[PDB]
């Protein structure tokens, strides 16, 4: 199957109250494996998945040094950005960064990513060809120019198509029991009386992995929509995910509706009918 | 700047049964800035033993966090999640309806 | 030139994940290096796996120093710990897994 | 594994 590795970085300035709050987290597909929190006692990159603990001291010392370097750069970025936008030295601002790679079913490089956001808005992003940048405003243009001269894209391309993919494969193997698995959803339907004229039918999908899933309602065959409510897929806390889809139906007509579940772990789509 | 109101989902890890240990989850997502206050309440009172996931975010840069605590459902006890964000004028309270 | 090998320091930890009992055997040594062997796995720092009723309870660790080495054999009560670790999944009959 | 080249905006 296809897999991905992603690192997410968030740095928030808190002027007058010490250094910015920096949080870094690493993911392989839908499971987190490492984190770094500037406010944590350790001040070390820390494991968030037992399988990453198979990496030795050199890994942890090396990743700790590199994550602190990322923290340091973002600390400077916050200063640079407020300067770029002529903002007050007393306000709180946020810089976010994400980068990573995807591999196809062959586990060979598929695509790479490297982008930034300032105060919740796109700032600059590496394009798909991994050779050009996408800058929004004037400020981002300044950054772009600097990165082009510093050959940042060239170094990222080498990483994304090389080290990134190679280590992703290493992780996939070292944590195969959890990463290369598929947990089919456990499904059931609930009924909720809303009035003596109608009721809410809710289709649940629980304990599934990966997070990708499709839940849809149909009536006597036709596809229901706009009448169906969906919630964002959410974490159960045990490494698995949940999701539900609902539809308001007229009392006595419940059995006319059907829920359809599509998931990687299901040999074939599921169909649930109430009662 | 950019400000997004947090979406809030309060639910249990497993379908709830009185007497069986379970986990109460409060998943907050789609918010920005990251500064947010989240408390899990039992009969209106704040639960002290509450842990949360490491701050992360989606493709649109909006943040998401999972707050959780181990609890044993009772027929009487009421649980809820209290969230306050810059986007919220007052704390928002989403009750655990135990519908699953 | 000879070596009076010290026994490696090993710790076995358990984590409930997706209703399976994951096990992690992590060890250290003051010597050059070590190799942990459990089931079909080998590791210089730790060995990760999912433990299910019927699985082996053995592991061994070899410490090295130059051209010298010594292997230490171990048994561990994996079921006992997994049973404790999977308490919540057991309530909903999600553990032990189907044989 | 983390990218090892420090980058500044």
């Amino acid at each position: 199957g296809s897999h991905s590795m992603r690192y997410f970085f968030t740095s928030v300035s808190r002027p007058g109250r010490g250094e910015p709050r920096f949080i870094a987290v690493g993911y392989v597909d839908d499971t987190q494996f490492v984190r770094f929190d500037s406010d944590a006692a350790s001040q070390r990159m820390e494991p968030r998945a037992p399988w990453i603990e198979q990496e030795g001291p050199e890994y942890w010392d090396g990743e700790t040094r590199k994550v602190k370097a990322h923290s340091q750069t973002h600390r400077v970025d916050l200063g640079t950005l407020r300067g770029y936008y002529n903002q007050s030295e007393a306000g709180s601002h946020t810089v976010q960064r994400m980068y990573g790679c995807d591999v196809g079913s062959d586990w060979r490089f598929l695509r790479g990513y490297h982008q930034y956001a300032y105060d919740g808005k796109d700032y600059i992003a590496l394009k798909e060809d991994l050779r050009s940048w996408t800058a929004a405003d004037m400020a981002a243009q300044t950054t772009k120019h600097k990165w082009e001269a510093a050959h940042v894209a060239e170094q990222l391309r080498a990483y994304l198509e090389g080290t990134c993919v190679e280590w992703l494969r290493r992780y996939l193997e070292n944590g195969k029991e959890t990463l290369q698995r598929t947990d089919a959803p456990k499904t059931h339907m609930t009924h909720h009386a809303v009035s003596d004229h109608e009721a809410t039918l809710r289709c649940w999908a629980l304990s599934f992995y990966p997070a990708e899933i499709t839940l849809t309602w149909q009536r006597d065959g036709e596809d229901q929509t706009q009448d169906t409510e969906l919630v964002e897929t959410r974490p159960a806390g045990d490494g698995t995910f949940q999701k539900w889809a609902a539809v308001v139906v007229p009392s006595g007509q419940e059995q006319r509706y059907t829920c359809h579940v599509q998931h990687e772990g299901l040999p074939k789509p599921l169909t649930l009918r109430w009662e | 700047m950019i400000q997004r109101t947090p979406k809030i989902q309060v639910y249990s890890r497993h379908p709830a049964e009185n007497g069986k240990s379970n986990f109460l989850n409060c998943y907050v997502s789609g918010f920005h800035p990251s500064d947010i206050e989240v408390d899990l309440l039992k009969n209106g009172e704040r639960i002290e033993k509450v842990e949360h996931s490491d701050l992360s975010f989606s493709k649109d840069w909006s943040f998401y966090l999972l707050y959780y605590t181990e609890f044993t459902p009772t027929e009487k006890d009421e649980y809820a999640c209290r969230v306050n964000h810059v986007t919220l004028s007052q704390p928002k309270i989403v009750k655990w309806d135990r519908d699953m | 030139k000879k070596v009076e090998f010290k026994e490696p320091a090993c710790n076995v930890t358990f984590k409930s994940e997706a209703n399976e009992c994951t096990t992690l055997i992590k060890c250290t040594t003051e010597h050059e290096k070590l190799i942990i062997r459990h089931k079909d796995k080998i590791g210089k720092y730790a060995v990760y796996a999912i433990w299910q009723p019927g699985d082996t309870n053995d592991y061994n660790v070899t410490v090295f120093q130059g051209e010298n080495r010594k292997t230490f054999m171990y048994k561990f009560p994996f079921y006992e710990m997994c049973d404790i670790t999977m308490y919540m999944s057991k309530q909903y009959k999600l553990w032990p897994p189907q044989k | 594994l983390l990218f090892g080249y420090p980058v500044y905006v």
